[PDB]
């Protein structure tokens, strides 16, 4: 029984690196680099990014806090304390006669419990009003950021979150992320940023002759196939001499008038096209009384795929009858600034409004950025269930005082265990008296002789004083889906760890 | 055009920076309309109504206060130092005449005698000062945090 | 040689068979397997442990392919 | 890999009493010049903070990166990057 | 022309000046044995060869060029076209160390210039100090 | 230490000593001369022809010194030179 040891041995010195980070009063870390040059930050995640370990159990621990981070985004930090704190007193304690099976059942009742005396604490919410939501908001992103235009942006980004939701049928879907992106133009006023529907369109329409203005049409988008091929699936055509060059003319004017025999009721306008320009077949392209936009990105293809939802296959004729374009689509190119805009307002797939502001300088774009993300991180974490919890350190005293009424009540066997992993969650109290700079002892005794009275599981620790107060004077909440998942993570990497034999090499 | 000429050297471009010094000190004596004096005389006033009038009573902030007020007076004691006279003699009795008197005395740089610094000639600036605190803020604030330093990175 | 070949064979066969003992049933302990390039894989079946596992012994050799 | 002591404010308080002790004899109208030469024999006299600040070879990571700060900053007013270590190494030394 | 990765000696090595025309971009790789690092670029440019068959890639062991050398020729790559070096790589410090996934190829075509396939955008780089940006901010807000 | 890679024997004492003893010792290869003596000095250089001269002018002109405080002094002797004659 020694790779048991080395693996928690590993996970520990993992975990003793960003403990010092958490809470409103953190430290700074100092990375050092070989070639001559010092870096401070007070990031944990960027400490264990630019960091290199060679344990399989280090590796795992990393990837499972990118996968928190990137699914959630918020409580990626405290699991692996919780886990090297569970490891170190239980497997730390409890294997000097070697018995790894009553444990892991007994990690799963205490998880249970936990879930449940979680559940059987919530207090319900309503959704109705705007204020509560605005100032949740603004209490839960009071961190360590600027405050001078945060109401704004919040309100903006809580408009736009209340507006991006469309996909409901019973499983309640939001998405945000690939639906609805940010947009950024200089000069104005800096007090205009609103919603709006967002077109990726720039410097991509190219219009060498004047032609007729477009006002209120009915745009069919296609697909993607007319570039520098042989053809449909044959090579009987090859782009290699003028006579060719010459004849894709006429190849393209009658593969229009097929098209327009077949399904042009509406008249489309511009189709997305990746190769194909010239100052002569444009111009009867122009004059066949149609259009062609080229020059397009990633951005534009993700903007056509989720907004107008253009796919790609090898079919660029014979579609549907009433596949795409359904809707009085206004088009007209803007001149409001310097570069060319589009509006393309009231079509398919709606619910997918964009951004709209007019900063400065590259600053404020990453400020505004950074407010929005943070804005609509906190509105989807709040929103995915209406229910919050006092946090602070509240919360957990209980549960442990819970978790030892039921191992006292039941008088079982295995209650060495449980007893130990009950006692294993007053480390965030610890560490935020530590950082606040008091005693860590009698203020802890303190905390666990207010715990059991008569109704009182709302007295928390101030991060700013070092002073116990009640947390319905303060306003110190959390969610609740963050906690479980936290919990969740927390439990499955005890047992993945727990469950480790002998390790080999193969191939 | 201001025309310059030397030796053929390099005390030329000396000069040109001295010149470029001076213009730029003129260009912020300029640009407002209160200029306090110098020399050595607002450390002193700035220990005293730190030390005595106390804006408050807590022995926390005081073992601060202590510390940020001792810290101030380093500038006349290296200047009393690079003038070649003695380094608590002087600074004693500046002490002494500020608390007599009550004006802003100033540090001579030839008998080492104290002398008010308002009627001789020596003046400063404004905005400098201010700049000169918070700088030294910033960075006395943020090297106290540090906890540990590790070896990483690789970019 | 003679009695010591054997008996180097039959070190050899008895530490290759002293892996897959700690998971024979349906209760057993996982194990992990790393092919000496940054992936990992947990497993805790003998057949996938007999399957994906390096040798170099020519009675081990003989061995796993009767297994097989 | 492992450490968890007080040496880091302590190396730093040592850091900052070397910078503060090496840059003190340029304060006053009666000071010291100084001169540079290395590259191809090339005597350049200099007495201010800043020209001496950005054209020095400090084997020290910590007083670089404390030097690149306080040149970073002499771009809002005129000449204030001299005259700011000593009160910096005094704090930190009764900080200390 | 080229689309396969094989193993030469010492006549490839020397033909290859007089072989390649239209200015052929070779790489060549020195393979190390008992180091992932290797394998990780071996699998790298087993996909690169087939993403752009437009050039030529082989690998060699390292014991030809300069057999008596110690543990200071460290794997590598070298790019080569009629004769001429290009800022040939060296330690695995320009890599990134074991957390190299989508940067070689990157660098290469920063490199060649020739088939930029809109990949003009800016790496990750290192993490930034947090009293230099603060300093900035300040000074970008007071002006 | 701090500043320098153990290079030059600089610091807070070297002023009352080296500053001084580099201009004596190079002044000590000149006392020899000046007056109505003969102290021919060989000169060795580059021309491989081995000529013995007397003036200072020739000697300083050949011998290639590596301190600052040596080279101080060859910008006012080349300025002297240049102004009047002798000297
Ligand atoms: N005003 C406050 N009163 C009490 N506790 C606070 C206060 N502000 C922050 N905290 C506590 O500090 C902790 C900060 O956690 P945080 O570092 O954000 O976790 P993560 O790094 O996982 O996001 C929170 O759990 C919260 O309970
Ligand atoms: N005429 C003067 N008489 C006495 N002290 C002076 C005089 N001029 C400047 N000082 C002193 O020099 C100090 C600043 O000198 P220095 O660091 O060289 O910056 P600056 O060149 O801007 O004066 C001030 O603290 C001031 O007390």
């Amino acid at each position: 029984r020694k790779v048991q040891s080395g693996n928690i041995n590993a996970a520990k010195t993992i975990a003793d690196i960003i403990r010092t980070c958490l809470g409103p009063k953190s430290m700074m870390k100092m990375l050092l680099d070989p070639m001559g040059g010092i870096v401070m930050t007070n990031d944990g995640n960027a400490i264990l990014r630019e960091i290199q370990v060679q344990h399989p159990a280090a590796k795992s621990m990393i990837e499972i806090s990118r996968t928190q981070d990137e699914e959630v985004g918020d409580g990626t930090t405290s699991v692996i304390i919780l886990a090297g704190e569970m490891l170190s007193v239980a497997e730390h304690f409890l294997e000097q006669q070697m018995h790894p099976t009553v444990v892991i059942s007994a990690y799963r009742k205490a998880l249970d419990d936990m879930i449940s005396t979680l559940k059987k604490i919530s207090i319900p919410v309503d959704i109705s009003d705007s204020d509560m939501m605005l100032n949740i908001i603004n209490s839960s992103i009071t961190t360590k950021a600027i405050s001078r235009w945060s109401s704004l942006a919040c309100n903006i980004a809580l408009d736009a979150v209340k507006m991006v939701q469309f996909e409901e049928n019973g499983r309640k879907e939001i998405d945000i992320k690939k639906y609805a992106r940010v947009e950024k133009i200089p000069g104005g006023i800096i007090e205009d940023s609103c919603v709006l529907r967002g077109v990726m369109i720039n410097k991509d329409v190219t219009h060498p002759r004047m032609r007729r203005y477009i006002k209120n049409p009915r745009i069919v988008l296609l697909d993607s196939s007319l570039e520098y091929k042989k053809g449909e699936s044959q090579t009987d055509i090859e782009i290699t001499r003028e006579e060719d060059f010459t004849r894709i003319l006429q190849m393209e004017e009658e593969y229009i008038q097929q098209l327009c025999e077949d399904i042009i009721q509406l008249k489309p306008d511009v189709v997305i096209t990746e190769k194909g320009i010239s100052d002569l077949a444009q111009h009867y392209l122009m004059r066949a009384n149609i259009t062609a936009i080229r020059r397009v990105r990633k951005t534009d293809n993700n903007r056509i795929a989720r907004a107008c939802g253009a796919r790609i296959v090898s079919r660029p004729e014979e579609l549907r009858e009433d596949d795409v374009g359904t809707g009085a689509g206004l088009l007209e190119i803007k001149k409001i600034g310097d570069e060319y805009f589009t509006f393309i307002t009231d079509c398919k797939d709606p619910k997918a409004c964009t951004i709209l502001l007019r900063g400065a300088s590259k600053e404020i774009l990453s400020e505004v950025e950074r407010n929005l993300q943070d804005a609509m991180q906190v509105c989807r974490n709040v929103l995915l269930d209406p229910q919050l919890v006092p946090g602070g350190g509240a919360s957990e005293m209980a549960v442990a005082h819970a978790l030892t009424e039921k191992s006292k009540a039941m008088t079982g066997v295995e209650q060495w265990p449980y007893r130990a992993v009950a006692q294993a969650l007053e480390v965030i109290p610890r560490t935020l008296i530590q950082n606040c700079g008091a005693s860590t002892i009698r203020l802890l005794t303190s905390l666990r002789a207010k715990h059991t009275q008569e109704n009182c599981e709302t007295w928390g620790v101030n991060g700013e004083t070092g002073t116990l107060v009640d947390m319905k004077e303060l306003g110190i909440w959390e969610p609740l889906a963050v906690k479980l998942q936290t919990y969740k993570t927390a439990v499955e990497t005890a047992v993945l760890l727990l469950r480790i034999d002998d390790i080999v090499s193969g191939h | 055009t201001l025309l310059i000429k030397g030796p053929n050297k390099h005390t030329l471009t000396q000069i040109k920076d001295a010149v470029r010094d001076g213009l730029r000190a003129v260009k912020n004596a300029i640009d407002d309309g209160c200029v306090v004096p110098g020399a050595g005389a607002v450390e002193v006033a700035m220990a005293e109504a730190l030390i005595k009038h106390k804006p408050s009573v807590k022995g926390r902030a005081q073992l601060g206060v202590q510390a940020f007020a001792d810290a101030l007076l380093i500038i006349p004691k290296v200047l009393a130092q690079n003038s070649g006279f003695d380094l608590q003699e002087t600074l004693v009795k500046i002490q002494a005449e500020h608390s007599e008197s009550g004006q802003l005395v100033g540090v001579d740089l030839n008998t080492g005698e104290p002398m008010v610094a308002a009627e001789v000639g020596v003046w400063d600036n404004y905005c400098v000062k201010k700049q000169l605190l918070h700088s030294c803020t910033v960075i006395a604030t943020n090297i106290l945090l540090v906890d540990e330093i590790m070896r990483a990175g690789m970019s | 040689t003679g009695e010591t070949i054997r008996s180097q064979n039959v070190m050899a066969a008895a530490s290759i068979a002293n892996i897959v003992k700690s998971s024979l049933g349906p209760v057993g302990l996982d194990k992990m397997l790393v092919d000496d390039i940054g992936d990992v894989t947990i497993t805790n079946d003998g057949a996938t442990i007999l399957k994906l596992l390096e040798v170099e012994h020519p009675a081990a050799k003989v061995l796993c392919e009767l297994a097989d | 890999e492992v450490a968890r002591a007080q040496a880091a404010l302590a190396v730093n308080i040592s850091a900052a009493r070397g910078l503060q002790d090496v840059l003190r004899t340029n304060l006053g109208p009666k000071g010291t010049m100084k001169m540079l030469v290395s590259g191809a024999g090339d005597i350049k006299l200099t007495k201010d903070g800043n020209v001496l600040l950005h054209e020095m070879q400090i084997q020290h990571p910590t007083a670089s990166l404390i030097a690149k700060v306080a040149t970073a900053q002499d771009d809002i007013t005129g000449d204030g990057t001299t005259s700011n270590v000593l009160i910096i190494g005094e704090l930190l030394k009764q900080a200390d | 022309k080229f689309g396969e990765v094989l193993e030469i000696s010492g006549k490839d090595y020397v033909q290859e000046v007089t072989k390649a025309g239209e200015g052929l971009w070779v790489i060549l790789h020195l393979y190390k044995q008992g180091i992932p690092l290797c394998a990780l670029i071996n699998q790298h440019l087993s996909g690169l060869a087939r993403k752009f068959p437009d050039v030529k890639f082989i690998k060699a062991i390292s014991t030809t060029c300069i057999p008596n050398y110690p543990d200071r020729n460290l794997p590598t790559i070298f790019v080569y076209l009629e004769g001429d070096i290009k800022a040939q790589f060296i330690g695995p410090l320009v890599f990134g160390g074991m957390n190299l996934t989508r940067d070689e190829l990157e660098w290469k075509l920063s490199e060649s210039g020739a088939i930029m396939t809109d990949l003009e955008e800016n790496p990750k780089k290192p993490i930034e100090d947090v009293l230099l940006s603060s300093v900035r901010r300040s000074v970008l807000m007071k002006r | 230490m701090l500043k320098e890679g153990a290079k030059h024997f600089s610091g807070l004492e070297e002023a009352v000593y080296r500053n001084i003893q580099a201009c004596k010792e190079l002044a000590q290869t000149t006392r020899t001369a000046y007056g109505p003596n003969g102290m021919n000095k060989m000169v060795i250089n580059h021309l491989e022809k081995l000529f013995v001269t007397n003036d200072a002018a020739t000697i300083l002109r050949e011998l290639e010194v590596q301190h600052p405080a040596a080279k101080m002094i060859v910008m006012a002797s080349h300025m002297q030179e240049q102004e009047v004659g002798d000297g």
